[PDB]
């Protein structure tokens, strides 16, 4: 017989989960990663058929809930609620049985070697689940620009990963991380916008700052120039608007945020922008295959929607690159779930046969499996 | 003495058939409830499920524009009901097919359904799990179509509901 | 099963011709595999020979002004392939007859192609062992000039290349 055969994709890097089934270019499901349970009582009076609250249930439900990310960084910190995280991703979001389906997860950049057979033990001893593999997030995105060899940015939500690539192989001694990423932006923005008087606290109110973020921020190309081009308008300051009818107005914010990326001392660490990031993982990868590293750089990651964030790369990498040498950035359409994309066109490849990651196997291999079912 | 009432797992049989995807290429086609209703038996000791009319995924080939907009023409304008309905919306971004508990209380059904409906409401709300959205609905006109669903989902992804364009 | 397209030895039988030479005298001239392409099998599994143009060492007389610009007018537009090369190179200390394996993958290609294509990379570049340069070519205006021919070698030639100067 014949069916849809709808094998389960998972993807998280830096905080933000993405979720669909093998085939989907869009997911199913896109939530934070925090898990919410009560500080005493439940959220309605006594116990209910359950009382933890994953993603959008923690959003929505203050002053009763204690709270954790799992992934406070761009490691995972806890396991014992990641757990819940896909259990409630599978069986909530989805709404699946992951007991008799297939699933593709990915490796968080930048993680211990344990991380990913933690995640492969769990699969395997409280999901069931038959076969399964783990990737590397970085590669699925390097494999859907049209590399096998490059370097890779996310840029997700709790850090920028900066991630070179040789032959699928990420480089173990030229890696790097820039924590500081889309998450931090958002407090960052009404950081800036209390310059304004809007006392923004509340979950209903960071629901419209990240409305703001993905709708209305853009980096510059020159930060004087995009002030210069502002005040010489007739229009810089624009509204906003609640889904209860009320107001709120934004003006040069827009790229007052966004800008800490390219220089993290204007919101006061030491640390040096993404462009430098980049080009000292490049310099510190070997000699032989820097001169490939430059026209390969592929921005993934939820932050780089912002306008004119490659375009700006592209102008801040040629003042840092020996200018004999040519750059060149990419960045995809749908450059916003890229990793978990390619995640899921992963996902629906039935070639098992040099492999082997499954629920026999394991049971001989144990949790490091996946370090001994591959080349 | 102010007993309440109680879901019998009856409820929550059809609702976890309802809720979970099964076998794509028939069996989430015809084995997915997309509408039900759940009713204050006569005793009013327990809430049930009854004959109020239960349409699939597929029913839109067999009879129907979909079958929540069926739903909505069958839905009584004098008597309160919980609902149960999984609402499908669609774009490139995301898929979304959440599930969805309705209170239903017309502003013509009596003060003596409204107030039982009401105080066990949030009862089988805790019963239920792997629901994503609720709806207090107070009458026919403010559910008449899927635009006026989509509302209450809220954000900007519902682009389409149920098929349709927004 | 979440894993990788895998490559069985058919590939190997179309690389012969390219592996080992034979005596320039005759055997070379109708045995030396110029250009050939190879695609994924559209059940999905395994990437196979396509069977369009398998250039050699005669045909350069009769119409192949260059071995892979007569490959240039088959190669798809918006899809993934894969291919090598045999390339002849004279450079300033030696004649080079080296072989080279070629991804082809343009820039505006199907993600869903890409993703299969490019994983397989790592499978054929172990089974076309004796390959000494790989060729990324990121579409037609990435190889419809002679000299990227010899860049994408590393450059150093910098004499001769399919017997026209560099």
């Amino acid at each position: 017989d014949e069916d849809e055969t709808t094998a389960l994709v998972c993807d998280n890097g830096s905080g933000l989960v993405k979720a669909g089934f093998a085939g989907d270019d869009a997911p199913r499901a896109v939530f934070p990663s925090i898990v919410g349970r009560p500080r005493h009582q439940g959220v309605m009076v006594g116990m209910g058929q359950k009382d933890s609250y994953v993603g959008d249930e923690a959003q929505s439900k203050r002053g009763i809930l204690t709270l954790k990310y799992p992934i406070e960084h761009g490691i995972i910190t806890n396991w014992d609620d990641m757990e819940k995280i896909w259990h409630h991703t599978f069986y909530n979001e989805l709404r699946v049985a992951p007991e008799e389906h297939p699933t593709l997860l990915t490796e968080a950049p930048l993680n211990p070697k344990a991380n990913r057979e933690k995640m492969t033990q769990i699969m395997f001893e409280t999901f069931n689940v038959p076969a399964m593999y783990v990737a590397i997030q970085a590669v699925l995105s390097l494999y859907a620009s049209g590399r096998t060899t490059g370097i890779v940015l996310d840029s997700g939500d709790g850090v920028t990963h900066n991630v070179p690539i040789y032959e699928g192989y990420a480089l173990p001694h030229a890696i790097m991380r820039l924590d500081l990423a889309g998450r931090d932006l958002t407090d960052y923005l009404m950081k800036i916008l209390t310059e304004r008087g809007y006392s923004f606290v509340t979950t209903a109110e960071r629901e419209i700052v990240r409305d703001i973020k993905e709708k209305l921020c853009y980096v510059a190309l020159d930060f004087e120039n995009e002030m210069a081009t502002a005040a010489s308008s007739s229009s810089l300051e624009k509204s906003y608007e609640l889904p209860d009818g009320q107001v709120i107005t934004i003006g040069n914010e827009r790229f007052r945020c966004p800008e800490t990326l390219f220089q993290p001392s204007f919101i006061g660490m030491e640390s040096a922008g993404i462009h430098e990031t980049t080009y000292n993982s490049i310099m510190k990868c070997d000699i032989d295959i820097r001169k490939d590293l430059y026209a390969n750089n592929v921005m993934s990651g939820g932050t780089t929607m912002y306008p004119g964030i490659a375009d700006r790369m592209q102008k801040e990498i040629t003042a840092l690159a020996p200018s004999t040498m040519k750059i060149k950035i990419i960045a995809p359409p749908e450059r916003k779930y890229s990793v978990w994309i390619g995640g899921s066109i992963l996902a629906s490849l039935s070639t098992f046969q040099q492999m082997w990651i499954t629920k026999q196997e394991y049971d001989e291999a144990g949790p490091s499996i996946v370090h001994r079912k591959c080349f | 003495m102010a007993s309440g009432v109680t879901v019998n797992d009856e409820v929550i049989k059809v609702f976890n058939d309802m809720k979970v995807r099964k076998s794509s290429t028939q069996e989430e086609i015809k084995k997915r409830k997309k509408a039900v209703l759940f009713c204050l038996s006569d005793d009013k000791r327990q809430i049930i499920v009854e004959e109020a009319k239960q349409i699939l995924v597929g029913d839109i080939g067999d009879t129907v524009e979909d079958p929540y907009t069926s739903f909505v023409k069958l839905l009584p304008l004098n008597d309160c009901r919980y609902a149960l309905y999984d609402a499908t919306y669609e774009t490139k971004e995301s898929k979304k097919e959440d599930l969805v508990f309705i209170f239903w209380a017309p502003e013509s059904a009596p003060l003596k359904s409204k107030m039982i409906y009401a105080s066990s409401k949030d009862a089988i709300k805790k019963k239920f799990t792997g629901i994503k959205h609720e709806w207090q609905v107070n009458g026919l006109d403010d559910i008449k179509d899927r635009s006026t669903l989509g509302e209450k989902l809220g954000g900007n992804v519902v682009v389409s509901l149920e098929g349709k364009p927004l």
